[PDB]
């Protein structure tokens, strides 16, 4: 996994591939 | 946030590891 653009789906899919079952939280921004 | 800072900008696994347990 390199350093690409993280956006919505990709954002979760990206964390989904780094944590997968580790459970990754991506709360909303202000 | 990340939804806007990670989408408006690029992020490396490092930043990712900072949003998960």
């Amino acid at each position: 996994f390199v350093n690409q653009h993280l956006c919505g789906s990709d954002l979760a899919e990206a964390l989904y591939l780094v944590c997968g079952e580790r459970g990754f939280f991506y709360t909303k921004p202000t | 946030g990340i939804v806007e800072q990670c989408c408006t900008s690029i992020c490396s696994l490092y930043q990712l590891e900072n949003y998960c347990n």
